[PDB]
RNA sequence: UGAGCGUUUGAUGUUCUAACGUUGACCCGUAAUCCGGGUUGCGGACAGUGUCUGGUGGGUAGUUUGACUGGGGCGGUCU
RNA sequence: GUUUAUUAAAAACACAGCACUGUGCAAACACGAAAGUGGACGUAUACGGUGUGACGCCUGCCCGGUGCCGGAAGGUUAAUU
RNA sequence: AGGACCGAACCGACUAAUGUUGAAAAAUUAGCGGAUGACUUGUGGCUGGGGGUGAAAGGCCAAUCAAACCGGGAGAUAGCU
C-alpha cells in the first residue's frame, strides 16, 4: 500500500533544509546541537 | 491642581488667580490654549514678572475683537444662493463654512469658528439671524439671505 | 508593548490568593492610556502611551522634563 | 419564475428553482470584476474560526456601488445580472458620461430605465436620495448606517427599511428584524425594496446543492464524545443537558449582545 | 433635589467639547484598503482599559470519593 | 452520499426540509494576553448555535422542579467609607 | 436535464476462501458498491498536541492516539514483583 514516506526534494528542503532552519530561532538552536554534537551532516541539503 | 489664569475664563477668576482647578480641566482645556499655567514657583514668578503688561495684550486683543464686531456690524446683511426647488426648502445646506467663505467674499476675513448659530444649519431659504464672536466677551449679529442657485 | 513611557511601568507577576490559600499565576498590567500631550514650546502634540502614575508625574514636573528625560534615554515618539 | 422540477431522480423531486429571463446570459462586465478567493471558514492563523464552510463553486466578485456617490447625472440600466456573491441581482448601469457601475437592483427596475442619486433626484425606485429628503413612510434599502459610508442595511433579496419618523438630525427605521433604529438623516437610501423577492422561495432538494453553494455538513453536538461538544455522549440517545453552544454558552434563548456604544440607537429591540 | 456651613460636598436630568473612541469622508508621507500626521463629520466624558471587588463559571485544571467482609458490590457494622 | 486506515458500513453520521434561539454590523460567534483575522468585501430572503430529519397527516395537557427571558417595589448583600 | 440507469479505466471495500514464523506488520483470488459527482487524482500550500482536523468512529495527526514524537526534570514514585 501507500507507505508514510513519499519523497519531495523541494518539501525536503523547504521542511528541513538549511534555510529553513535559519529562518526560525528553533531550528537555530536544531543547527547549533548539531554542530555541538559535532554532525558530518548539519541538515538534509545535500 | 493649582492654576495661574492668564486670561478671564468664565467662572474661575480674572488675570492672575491661584486657582483650585480639576486636573482633567487643566490637562486637556487650560493649559493647551493660552489660559492657563501650572502654578510652580518658577512659572509664578515668570508670570509675575510681565504681569504689569500683560493687561496690554488682552486689551489690544479685544480692541481688535471689537473692530471686527463693528466691522460686521457695519456689513450687516449677506448673500448666499444655494440649490433650491419648489417654494424655499433647500435642497442641501448654507452651513457655517459656506457662511464663513461669504464674510470672506462680502468684507474682510472672518474664521471658521466665530459662527454661532442659534437654530441650525439653514435648511431654508429667507432671511435668518446668524450670531458671531471674536471674543468672550463681544457678540454680534448678521442678517443672513438664502436665494436659489 | 504594555510598557509606560514615562515610568517604565511594566506587567508584573504574581500569584492570584483564593481564600483556601490556591495560587495560580497572574499579571498585574499598568494602567495605560494613549493620551496626546500639549507642549507649548513646540507647538505640537506628543502621543505618549502613558501610565496614569506617569500622566500625575507629567502634571508634576512638566511635558518638557519629562520629554528630555525620554529623549535622553533614547525613547522615541 | 418560481419553477418545480419533475421528479426524475430523488434529489431532483424535491428542487424548486428560481428563474428570471431578464437577467444577463452573457459574461459580466469585465473592469467590475475581481478575484475573491474561498477562505474555508479559516482566519490568518489558519484556524477555523466559522465551522461549516468550504468548497462550492469558484466565484468572482462584482464592485458594487454601495455608496451611489455620483450626485446629478443620470444613469440608464443596461442589463440585470446574475450575482453570485449575494442574494440580490445587480444592475449594469451606464451613466450620461459614459461610466458604467454596478447597483443593487429593486424590484421594480428593468433595463431602459432610469435612475439618479442626490439631493434633488426624484422619488421613484432605483433612486438614491439622502433621508433628509426621502419623505416619511417611504420604502428604501440599501440604506447607510453613517454619512458616505456607503449601503450597509437592507441589502438582501427581498429587503427593505420604512422611514417610520424623523425628528432632528436622525429618522427612525423599521427594519427587517422588526426593530426600531436611530439613523442619522444625512445617510442616503435607495428608494424602493431590493428586488429578487422570490429568493426565500427556493428549495434546494438535496445536499449537493448546499455543498455546492459551500456550506459543509453540520454535525449534531448529541452525535459526538463528550470530549468533542458539551452534548456528547450516552448509551443510545440521551440528552439531560440545557442546550449550549460546542463552547457552552446556551443557545435556547441566552441573550449575547453587549455592544452599550451603540445601545443609544436602537429605540426598540425586536420581538 | 439631599447633607453640613451664600459656600462646600453629593444623587439625578439636560446641554457643551476639550480628553477619549471612530472598522465616516478627504489630503499628505506615497506608486500604499497597513500605519502615522492633518482637516472635517459623528459619538462623547459615555464607551473602553488597569487595580480592587460581589456574582456567575465542568469552559478549563488539580484532586477526593474509607475500612471490615467466608471474593467484590449491595445490605449491615465502626465508640 | 459518509464512517471505526488495520475484526463493526449499519438502523450510526450527513442530507434537503422544518422549528427554536441568537445576531443592527466595529453583528452574534470563533482563533488570538494583544494587534488583528475569519464570519464577509456578506447585512436579517443574512450569518451563527441548537434540536429534528424528504414527503403525507399531524405534533395533545403540564411553567411544580432546573434553565432561559422580562420586572425590580421590597428583603439580603462586596470593595469603598 | 439528472448528487439518473447499465458498465471499463479510476475510486472504494459487502461476502467467502486462502494466507496468519504471510508473497504482504492488513494483502491475494472469486464475486461486490460508486463510476458527471456531496466524484477522483497530480503538484504546491495552511491548520501543532489539551492543540489541530473530524458528513462524529474517540476517527485521524508519519506501521504510535481517551492526548503524537524527540530531548530534558529523571535514578519521578513503586507499602508492589
Ligand atoms: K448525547
Ligand atoms: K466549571
Ligand atoms: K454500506
Ligand atoms: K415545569
Ligand atoms: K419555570
Ligand atoms: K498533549
Ligand atoms: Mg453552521
Ligand atoms: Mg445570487
Ligand atoms: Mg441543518
Ligand atoms: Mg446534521
Ligand atoms: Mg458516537
Ligand atoms: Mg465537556
Ligand atoms: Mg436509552
Ligand atoms: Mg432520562
Ligand atoms: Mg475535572
Ligand atoms: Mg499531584
Ligand atoms: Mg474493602
Ligand atoms: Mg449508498
Ligand atoms: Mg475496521
Ligand atoms: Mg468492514
Ligand atoms: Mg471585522
Ligand atoms: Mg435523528
Ligand atoms: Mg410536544
Ligand atoms: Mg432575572
Ligand atoms: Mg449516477
Ligand atoms: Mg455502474
Ligand atoms: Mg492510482
Ligand atoms: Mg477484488
Ligand atoms: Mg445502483
Ligand atoms: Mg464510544
Ligand atoms: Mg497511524
Ligand atoms: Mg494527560
Ligand atoms: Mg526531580
Ligand atoms: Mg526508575
Amino acid at each position: 500500500m501507500k507507505r508514510t514516506f513519499q519523497p519531495s526534494v523541494l518539501k525536503r528542503n523547504r521542511s528541513h533544509g538549511f534555510r529553513a532552519r535559519m529562518a526560525t530561532k528553533n531550528g537555530r538552536q536544531v543547527l547549533a546541537r548539531r554542530r555541538a554534537k559535532g554532525r558530518a551532516r548539519l541538515t538534509v541539503s545535500k | 491642581m493649582q492654576v495661574i489664569l492668564l486670561d478671564k475664563v468664565a467662572n474661575l477668576g480674572s488675570l492672575g488667580d491661584q486657582v483650585n482647578v480639576k486636573a482633567g480641566y487643566a490637562r486637556n482645556f487650560l493649559v493647551p490654549q493660552g489660559k492657563a499655567v501650572p502654578a510652580t514657583k518658577k512659572n509664578i514668578e515668570f508670570f509675575e514678572a510681565r504681569r504689569a503688561e500683560l493687561e496690554a495684550k488682552l486689551a489690544e486683543v479685544l480692541a481688535a475683537a471689537n473692530a471686527r464686531a463693528e466691522k460686521i456690524n457695519a456689513l450687516e446683511t449677506v448673500t448666499i444662493a444655494s440649490k433650491a426647488g419648489d417654494e424655499g426648502k433647500l435642497f442641501g445646506s448654507i452651513g457655517t463654512r459656506d457662511i464663513a467663505d461669504a464674510v470672506t467674499a462680502a468684507g474682510v476675513e472672518v474664521a471658521k469658528s466665530e459662527v454661532r448659530l442659534p437654530n441650525g444649519v439653514l435648511r431654508t431659504t429667507g432671511e435668518h439671524e446668524v450670531s458671531f464672536q471674536v471674543h468672550s466677551e463681544v457678540f454680534a449679529k448678521v442678517i443672513v439671505n438664502v436665494v436659489a442657485e | 508593548s504594555r510598557v509606560c513611557q514615562v515610568t517604565g511601568k511594566r506587567p508584573v507577576t504574581g500569584n492570584n490568593r483564593s481564600h483556601a490559600l490556591n495560587a495560580t499565576k497572574r499579571r498585574f498590567l499598568p494602567n495605560l492610556h494613549s493620551h496626546r500631550f500639549w507642549v507649548e514650546s513646540e507647538k505640537r502634540f506628543v502621543t505618549l502611551r502613558v501610565s496614569a502614575k506617569g500622566m500625575r508625574v507629567i502634571d508634576k514636573k512638566g511635558i518638557d522634563t519629562v520629554l528630555a528625560e525620554l529623549r535622553a534615554r533614547g525613547e522615541k515618539y | 419564475a418560481v419553477v418545480k422540477c419533475k421528479p426524475t431522480s430523488p434529489g431532483r423531486r424535491h428542487v424548486v428553482k428560481v428563474v428570471n429571463p431578464e437577467l444577463h446570459k452573457g459574461k459580466p462586465f469585465a473592469p467590475l470584476l475581481e478575484k475573491n478567493s474561498k477562505s474555508g471558514g479559516r482566519n490568518n492563523n489558519g484556524r477555523i474560526t466559522t465551522r461549516h464552510i468550504g468548497g462550492g463553486h469558484k466565484q468572482a466578485y462584482r464592485i458594487v456601488d454601495f455608496k451611489r456617490n455620483k450626485d446629478g447625472i443620470p444613469a440608464v440600466v443596461e442589463r440585470l445580472e446574475y450575482d453570485p456573491n449575494r442574494s440580490a441581482n445587480i444592475a449594469l448601469v451606464l451613466y450620461k458620461d459614459g461610466e458604467r457601475r454596478y447597483i443593487l437592483a429593486p424590484k421594480g427596475l428593468k433595463a431602459g430605465d432610469q435612475i439618479q442619486s442626490g439631493v434633488d433626484a426624484a422619488i421613484k425606485p432605483g433612486n438614491t436620495l439622502p433621508m433628509r429628503n426621502i419623505p416619511v413612510g417611504s420604502t428604501v434599502h440599501n440604506v447607510e448606517m453613517k454619512p458616505g459610508k456607503g449601503g450597509q442595511l437592507a441589502r438582501s433579496a427581498g429587503t427593505y427599511v420604512q422611514i417610520v419618523a424623523r425628528d432632528g438630525a436622525y429618522v427612525t427605521l423599521r427594519l427587517r428584524s422588526g426593530e426600531m433604529r436611530k439613523v442619522e438623516a444625512d445617510c442616503r437610501a435607495t428608494l424602493g425594496e431590493v428586488g429578487n423577492a422570490e429568493h426565500m422561495l427556493r428549495v434546494l432538494g438535496k445536499a449537493g446543492a448546499a455543498r455546492w453553494r459551500g456550506v459543509r455538513p453540520t454535525v449534531r453536538g448529541t452525535a459526538m464524545n463528550p470530549v468533542d461538544h458539551p452534548h456528547g455522549g450516552g448509551e443510545g440517545r440521551n440528552f439531560g443537558k440545557h442546550p449550549v453552544t460546542p463552547w457552552g454558552v446556551q443557545t435556547k434563548g441566552k441573550k449575547t449582545r453587549s455592544n452599550k456604544r451603540t445601545d443609544k440607537f436602537i429605540v426598540r429591540r425586536r420581538s
